[PDB]
Parts: structure tokens; C-alpha cells; sequence
């Protein structure tokens, strides 16, 4: 009851204390990580079946 | 005097909301427009594993990306060799339902759990070569829903009794208990660094927990229904959650807000399992329409479909090297797409 | 075998042993019937599962003669949070244990049975209705302490139905109340059905050792009916 509400208020304080950043910067970071490791993703660029261990 | 604390907390929530909005300068769709779409990414079943008798509930790829564990209602926990379709182990289980399994990063251990309230740990490397229980983790009061291994000795176990744990396998006791969810914690996921893990529950909320402090760092509540599955972006700064509202939302860590909504009018059924490629551009999400719809993460476009199962797709996993994707379904089959 | 894959042939032999074990287990799994034991805690299903333990994690493995049975025993109650009806769906039968002695909770039992019988997930599956703790109901009706008219309004204008199996020496008033409680559930079972599933009713008590054979007979009848309409004969 009272303790639960106090814990919730403290938790919201802790959540508010963080330093949020712009959507643009996070989106740029995500896009850069996607492009940088594009070659590391066989699922995106179809690797030749010779290299693909799961080849038929 | 409870209303005083309630209104204080409500003011804090309003501060959270308008802070997020003030940080919401744009949308990920605006940022990623000139980027070419992935195209018609087409994947066909390379191998099919058919050894279970009843529905498959969960799976987990090995770190070597060759051995995958899968639990089923038949009371079995089978460790397939995905390269050559063979089997390596088959674990009889006391409880018929096994709604969660996990494969240790060192490859020396597997896990299994369910409504039995016990997180069992099986040791693959035995002197005889026959695997049995190595530690019956008990101490929850709700059904074990998703268990994962940080290392060979620490295991995070989400359960239906509104908490997550950080069991130490060597001792068997709860080092830290993550309480704060108001519903059954359906799924969790560990970041690659194994220092921050997220969760999802029936409270339609995702919470970022910390293994080293045992505190709910953030709460990414943006879903209209029960979060069925959760993952991590490979970099560790974002995570996509699939819920029963037929939507997958990509929440962000450094921004504390969702970026895109991977939902399509055609798809109406709830998600069961989600995962990312090695790059993270392809969000592979299972569904109840028997199909896994590969979305383009940066563009929220349905890249492709992985139809072919005869029942609900219950689990989906992408290899650590991103080579092949494997989905286990209720039809008692598990297919290795690529 | 080819290309001198020395360790691979040992792996294949291991997989052969594992597949042999799985195929052997397949026979038992396919032969074993599946039962969904629903019902509230007051129904006394603990006594009946104890009796199953006596005579062949809330499971139940019991072998009636040469046929095995697995009770998943999820609550499926109004309050219990075992929302695993969608899972474990293709079962042989549903065992719905009811405490007919307690009148106040009997209406809630009606509601639970209605929810189960109308749930489209379990539309195909039939119900083995065990009206349990029946002796205490007999004691209650024998005295004037509690009456059916207190909760169920239409206990009047109710004559004991034709061929409602007498028990030699049993109080006619008790028998009338007994078959009223049974037909009250059959009233729900009748509605919202194309004859796909039948609510096999049974009067049981916590000192009954024959419940296993009743489940055997109802399961055999259910399999017979499902095969019969599956081959287009009924």
C-alpha cells in the first residue's frame, strides 16, 4: 500500500534521473551500425551456397 | 494520504512523458528514407528437424551456431545438430510442459522451465555422456517463462510471479531479485555485454533491468497488449518487442522511447517470437498466422515471409553469426531457414 | 558412409540410438489418452487425484489396464491464472469435478461449466462431468438444514426424470435433488452444440475407487464417437 506507492515514486525519480537524447542521434547510430555490419549479415546479402553451411 | 503519493507519482509520469516528447525531435522513418529498401529477401527451408511428438514451445541457438536446443510438450529437450540434421542429446523431463529453454554460451549447459516453478539446469558434459539435472533452481511462486545464461554460472529467469531473478548456479540462491512488474513476465533478453537485460510482462510494459545493481533503470511501456517476446538490437542500444496486439515496437535505450511500429493491416494475430539479424536491419518476427514476417527494421517494411509451418510459430532464433534462422512451431517441427 | 568421416559415423550412431528412444516413446505418447482436469478447489478434485494415485506439478499418470492417461490438471477456474487452455488443446476428454454439496458455489460451478462448454478452443472435446462430494449433498438434502430452493429457483415443478437410475434404499428426495443438479448441467451442455461433444455425467464421491474405470469407459466412448463421425457413420 503505502510502501508500494513510495517505492513506485522512488522508481519514477530514478527513471527521470537519466539523460535522454534526441531521436535523430539514436536513429543515426542505429543506421550507421546497420550499414557498417551489412556484410556481416548473410541473411541480407545472399552468400554463395558454397560458403553457406546449411546449403542443400 | 495514499492519493498524495499517487498524484506525486502521476506528476513524475507526466515529467517522463513530456521529457520524452521534448527529446522526440523526429521519427526513425524520417531519418531512414534515402536508404534503399532491403528488397524481396527470400528464404527457403534448408533443413527441417522432426523429432518431437507434441508442440514445440522454445528454442535457443548455440554460440557456435550449430547446436540448438528445443523443448516440447512430449517431455523432451532435444539438442539438434543443425549442420547435419542429426541429434546430439534428448533429455527426458519430469514436467510435460516446458515453456522455456536456454543454451549456455560455453555450450556446457542447457536449461528448461515451466509451470513446475523450477528452473532445471542440465550438464551436457558428463563423465558417462548421459545428461541429468545439475541444479534444480526453486524459489519462484509463478511459472517460469524465459531463462537465459549470462555465463556458465549466472542465469536470469523471468517468471509469471511478477519478478526476474539472477540465480547463481554454483550456489543455487537468488543473488538479486528484480521485482516491480505488475504482471506475468512473459519473456526477457540479455544484451550482448550481459550487463543489462530487458523484460516484458502482461502489464504491456518493457523494463530495462541491471544485473549489477538490481534496479529497474527504465520502463518502455508503449504496447497496447501483452508483450509476448523481446530481443536486443546487436549494438545493444535498442530492442524490439512483439505483443498480442499484432505489433512489434522498436524501443530505444539512450532515448527511452519507441522509434518505429512494425505493424501491417493484413496481419491481425499476435506475435510469439522476435529476433534480429547480425546487422540488425532485419527483424524476424513470428506470428500466429503460422508465418514469420521478416521486417526491415530501419524502414518498417515487410521484407519477406517464411511460410511453410503447419501451426503456430512458437519460437524463432537467429544464429550468433547470422548464418541461418530457425523457427520452431506447434506442428512439432523446427525449420532452419537461411 | 563416405569420404572417411570418422567422427560423423559415430554421431550418426548416436542419433540412431536417440531416434530409437524417441520412436519407442512415440508408442506410449500416441496410446496415452489426454485429460484436462478442470474445476474449483472446493470440488474435491484432490481426493479424486489421490484415488488415481492409489488405483492406476499437478500431473497425473495413471494406467487403467493397458491404456495410459495423462491429466494436465490445470485449474481452468474463475480465479486461477492457468490460461493454458489454448495450449494442451487436443485432448481426449475434460474432467469437470463439481462439489454438488455446496449450493452457494454451485452457481459459480454452472458459470465455469458454461465457460468451458462454450469456449471455442475446447468445442470438439467432450466433458467427463464428475459431480463429486455427493455423500455430503445426500446428508444435506436428508436434513432440512439447506434446500435447493434457496439458490436455484426452479427446484419446484421438478419430478425425478424417467429412468433416472434409482439406488436401492436411497432417499427419494435426495435422488430428486441429485438428478436436478445433474440435469442443470446437462441443460448448459445441450446448448451451443452440433452434437460434437457430449457431457458424460457421473455421480461420484471421495470414497469411490471406480472413477478410473468410469474415465476409461467415457474415453473409449469418446474415441468411438469421434472415429464414427470421422468416417461418416454417425
Amino acid at each position: 500500500s503505502i510502501a508500494q506507492a513510495r517505492k513506485l515514486v522512488e522508481q519514477l525519480k530514478m527513471e527521470a534521473n537519466i539523460d535522454r537524447i534526441k531521436v535523430s542521434k539514436a536513429a543515426a547510430d542505429l543506421m550507421a551500425y546497420c550499414e557498417a555490419h551489412a556484410k556481416e549479415d548473410p541473411l541480407l546479402t545472399p552468400v554463395p551456397a558454397s560458403e553457406n553451411p546449411f546449403r542443400e | 494520504e495514499l492519493d498524495q503519493l499517487r498524484q506525486e507519482a502521476e506528476q513524475l509520469k507526466n515529467q517522463i512523458r513530456d521529457a520524452r516528447k521534448a527529446c522526440a525531435d523526429a521519427t526513425l522513418s524520417q531519418i531512414t528514407n534515402n536508404i534503399d529498401p532491403v528488397g524481396r529477401i527470400q528464404m527457403r527451408t534448408r533443413r527441417t528437424l522432426r523429432g518431437h511428438l507434441a508442440k514445440i514451445y522454445a528454442m535457443h541457438w548455440g554460440t557456435d551456431s550449430r547446436l540448438l536446443v528445443s523443448a516440447s510438450q512430449d517431455g523432451k529437450l532435444i539438442i539438434w545438430d543443425s549442420y547435419t540434421t542429426n541429434k546430439v542429446h534428448a533429455i527426458p523431463l519430469r514436467s510435460s510442459w516446458v515453456m522455456t529453454c536456454a543454451y549456455a554460451p560455453s555450450g556446457n549447459y542447457v536449461a528448461c522451465g515451466g509451470l513446475d516453478n523450477i528452473c532445471s539446469i542440465y550438464n551436457l558434459k558428463t563423465r558417462e555422456g548421459n545428461v541429468r539435472v545439475s541444479r534444480e533452481l526453486a524459489g519462484h511462486t509463478g511459472y517460469l517463462s524465459c531463462c537465459r545464461f549470462l555465463d556458465d554460472n549466472q542465469i536470469v529467469t523471468s517468471s509469471g510471479d511478477t519478478t526476474c531473478a539472477l540465480w547463481d548456479i554454483e550456489t543455487g540462491q537468488q543473488t538479486t531479485t528484480f521485482t516491480g512488474h505488475t504482471g506475468d513476465v512473459m519473456s526477457l533478453s540479455l544484451a550482448p555485454d550481459t550487463r543489462l537485460f530487458v523484460s516484458g510482462a502482461c502489464d504491456a510494459s518493457a523494463k530495462l533491468w541491471d544485473v549489477r545493481e538490481g534496479m529497474c533503470r527504465q520502463t518502455f511501456t508503449g504496447h497496447e497488449s501483452d508483450i509476448n517476446a523481446i530481443c536486443f538490437f546487436p549494438n545493444g542500444n535498442a530492442f524490439a518487442t512483439g505483443s498480442d496486439d499484432a505489433t512489434c515496437r522498436l524501443f530505444d535505450l539512450r532515448a527511452d522511447q519507441e522509434l518505429m511500429t512494425y505493424s501491417h493491416d493484413n496481419i491481425i494475430c499476435g506475435i510469439t517470437s522476435v529476433s534480429f539479424s547480425k546487422s540488425g536491419r532485419l527483424l524476424l518476427a513470428g506470428y500466429d498466422d503460422f508465418n514469420c514476417n521478416v521486417w526491415d527494421a530501419l524502414k518498417a517494411d515487410r521484407a519477406g515471409v517464411l511460410a511453410g509451418h503447419d501451426n503456430r510459430v512458437s519460437c524463432l532464433g537467429v544464429t550468433d553469426d547470422g548464418m541461418a534462422v530457425a523457427t520452431g512451431s506447434w506442428d512439432s517441427f523446427l525449420k532452419i531457414w537461411n | 558412409g563416405c569420404t572417411l568421416s570418422a567422427e560423423d559415423k559415430a554421431a550418426v550412431e548416436r542419433s540412431k540410438m536417440i531416434e530409437k528412444q524417441l520412436q519407442k516413446d512415440k508408442q506410449v505418447y500416441r496410446a496415452t489418452h489426454r485429460l484436462l482436469l478442470l474445476g474449483a478447489d472446493n470440488s474435491g478434485k484432490s481426493t479424486i487425484v489421490k484415488q488415481m494415485r492409489i488405483l492406476h506439478i499437478f500431473e497425473t499418470k495413471f494406467q487403467v489396464d493397458k491404456v495410459n492417461f495423462h491429466m494436465f490438471d490445470v485449474g481452468g477456474q474463475r480465479d486461477e491464472r492457468r490460461k493454458w487452455i489454448q495450449c494442451f488443446n487436443d485432448v481426449t476428454a475434460i474432467i469437470f469435478v463439481v462439489d454438488s454439496s455446496d449450493y452457494n458455489r454451485l452457481q459459480e460451478a454452472l458459470n465455469d461449466f458454461k465457460s468451458i462448454w462454450n469456449n471455442r478452443w475446447l468445442r470438439t472435446i467432450s466433458v467427463i462431468l464428475f459431480l463429486n462430494k455427493q455423500d455430503l449433498l445426500a446428508e444435506k438434502v436428508l436434513a432440512g438444514k439447506s434446500k435447493i430452493e434457496d439458490y436455484f429457483p426452479e427446484f419446484a415443478r421438478y419430478t425425478t426424470p424417467e429412468d433416472a437410475t434409482p439406488e436401492p434404499g436411497e432417499d427419494p428426495r435426495v435422488t430428486r435433488a441429485k438428478y436436478f443438479i445433474r440435469d442443470e448441467f446437462l441443460r448448459i451442455s445441450t446448448a451451443s452444440g452440433d452434437g460434437r461433444h457430449y457431457c458424460y455425467p457421473h455421480f461420484t464421491c471421495a470414497v469411490d475407487t471406480e472413477n478410473a474405470r468410469r474415465i476409461f469407459n467415457d474415453c473409449k466412448d469418446i474415441i468411438l464417437q469421434m472415429n464414427l463421425r470421422e468416417y461418416n457413420l454417425v
